[PDB]
RNA sequence: CGAUGGCCUCCGUUGCCCUCAGCCGAUCGAAAGGGAGUCGGGUUCAGAUCCCCGAAUCCGGAGUGGCGGAGAUGGGCGCCGCGAGGCGUCCAGUGCGGUAACGCGACCGAUCCCGGAGAAGCCGGCGGGAGCCCCGGGGAGAGUUCUCUUUUCUUUGUGAAGGGCAGGGCGCCCUGGAAUGGGUUCGCCCCGAGAGAGGGGCCCGUGCCUUGGAAAGCGUCGCGGUUCCGGCGGCGUCCGGUGAGCUCUCGCUGGCCCUUGAAAAUCCGGGGGAGAGGGUGUAAAUCUCGCGCCGGGCCGUACCCAUAUCCGCAGCAGGUCUCCAAGGUGAACAGCCUCUGGCAUGUUGGAACAAUGUAGGUAAGGGAAGUCGGCAAGCCGGAUCCGUAACUUCGGGAUAAGGAUUGGCUCUAAGGGCUGGCAGCCGACUUAGAACUGGUGCGGACCAGGGGAAUCCG
């Protein structure tokens, strides 16, 4: 597993052709995104709430999103 | 204190093999463990490794010598002849 | 700092085995504090009574399952240890349910 | 040199010539030696590091290399343009930083040569880190409640692989030059061949945090499928402290040797500098850097592993190599009792309680008179405080011999850490002394040396 921290790489990340899915984990304090890739899966950990749902339309529209209930 | 009266370093055997054996290789041992000043470095760490290996403990400098002792009389004589038979040869 | 704690010996008072009055006196009796179970050590710890719904206050630390066990105590005492059991409900709750 | 294929470009395939050069000897020999790389959760009637789910990782391969990044893009001159920036000539460019230890994401290079790792005994002491045990609390669920018990018991977590930080070690570097010698260990040991004192660097980081990761696991409470369900829900998985404690592991240091305590496969670094690239760009050769693509064939895998799956003719009191190891007492992995786990008394049961047996005990008075012979049994036995002879190879004899004490309960005194001659806050077992007290009993079970004087032999 490999943590992004700056919140660009992570969508330069998603948009290449080796990612499978995200998926979008929501629990208290955190929001984590998930990006399963071939060799690892690339976690991006969001704080606040805000930049997390004006992200969520921002993913590529190819990529499969997957939101864990 | 003074533990023990006579017997030293082989105060170790108890009371086995023989007053003169252990009085024979009290010198022996006392020798054989004692440490011996270097003469390349100056300092006091000429340790003996094994039979005839003497090792510098800071030196790092190993020389071959006696089983026992760092010289032997035997040797140094053969050392001072074969010097004084080189300077002689060739005057 | 606040410490709140709730009892809810519903069932058995509307079924009609026991009621909430034995179980009031029986804690501001054989409640202890710093070990000394007289007058509740003061008014350092509140009891308050509720429709079948018996109210502990206090500040200086409590202990939820010291609650528990005197009302395991009170149980066993009246003889209803084969047909009560106290669990918990929620957080700061106690209440007592059949098998 | 000769021929072929692919856009005959450039390379591959050969066939011949030139040139280059050791083998320690074919080959076999370890399911405990060396040997890259997989962990967690779930699942069966019987298989799981192998199946499923999820996270990884090693090795090998690839015409066009799939791609990024590095090699890399600067300076001078004549210019244009107010400048910004843009033209035309020359020149460089196989990386850069730090005084240094060394650091940075890569940072060309052959035959050859050097070195390292693989690759090392036994014992002792100490320190660090885990697991376990222990103490004080918060929860959740159980047990007792005739009286008491804020009570007793169970449970209360995070993999590999990355990143960061603790924490350990350094025989690593820079400044400076020390006697009134200093630093320092349980012990040692260290220093003008550079100590103390500052400032750095490196290695291991199995610990903590984070990504994994809560989504899973577990503990409880409640609803479902009336079932065939990785069913669905709520809550919780918390805060601390100590220890010459035990086990494992890492590290430092020392002792012993007329004992010095493996080899090879495999891998890596360095010294050299034969070669290759391009003429200023669409830069090239080349990359142990990041990501991406494909594959990993063959054989074993069930179970027993022992008072019933092995060998003894057998379900034979024999024999047969290992890892894990809780609480109390206690020096103790001793003996005795208990918890997790296991078992049904060892190839039969019932009723009687004669003799003689086998295995345990106790005996008045005497105390070896028994017997070939104190055979057997019995006495002593731990610990603390006193005391300890002849002889001696001077080390021993020695726990010599011989004495006193030992329970329970209530106290006192001494022995430490952290924070701000002092004050406050925490604390782990010890040692000594005293009083009181019991039908003189106190190493109360268990564990647990009888002693002395001599002779012979070794
Ligand atoms: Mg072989
Ligand atoms: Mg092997
Ligand atoms: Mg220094
Ligand atoms: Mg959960
Ligand atoms: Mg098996
Ligand atoms: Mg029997
Ligand atoms: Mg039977
Ligand atoms: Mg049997
Ligand atoms: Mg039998
Ligand atoms: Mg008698
Ligand atoms: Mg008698
Ligand atoms: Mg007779
Ligand atoms: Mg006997
Ligand atoms: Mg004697
Ligand atoms: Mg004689
Ligand atoms: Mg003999
Ligand atoms: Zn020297």
């Amino acid at each position: 597993p490999r943590k992004i921290e700056e919140i660009k790489d992570f969508l330069l990340t998603a948009r290449r052709k080796d990612a499978k899915s995200v998926k979008i984990k929501k629990n208290k304090d955190n929001v984590k995104f998930k990006v399963r890739c071939s060799r690892y899966l690339y976690t991006l950990v969001i704080t606040d709430k805000e930049k997390a749902e004006k992200l969520k339309q921002s993913l590529p529209p190819g990529l499969a999103v997957k939101e864990l209930k | 204190a003074k533990r023990t009266k006579k017997v030293g370093i082989v105060g170790k055997y108890g009371t086995r093999y023989g007053a003169s054996l252990r009085k024979m290789v009290k010198k022996i041992e006392i020798s054989q463990h004692a440490k011996y000043t270097c003469s390349f470095c100056g300092k006091t760490k000429m340790k003996r490794r094994a039979v005839g290996i003497w090792h510098c403990g800071s030196c790092m400098k190993t020389v071959a010598g006696g089983a026992w002792t760092y010289n032997t009389t035997s040797a140094v004589t053969v050392k001072s002849a074969i010097r004084r038979l080189k300077e002689l040869k060739d005057q | 700092q606040l410490l709140k704690f709730t009892l809810d010996c519903t069932h058995p008072v509307e079924d009609g085995i026991m009621d909430a009055a034995n179980f009031e006196q029986f804690l501001q009796e054989r409640i202890k504090v710093n070990g000394k179970a007289g007058n509740l050590g003061g008014g350092v710890v509140s009891l308050e009574r509720s429709k079948s719904k018996i109210t502990v206050t206090s500040e200086v630390p409590f202990s939820k399952r010291y609650l528990k066990y005197l009302t395991k105590k009170y149980l066993k005492k009246n003889n209803l240890r084969d047909w009560l059991r106290v669990v918990a409900n929620t957080k700061e709750s106690y209440e007592l349910r059949y098998f």
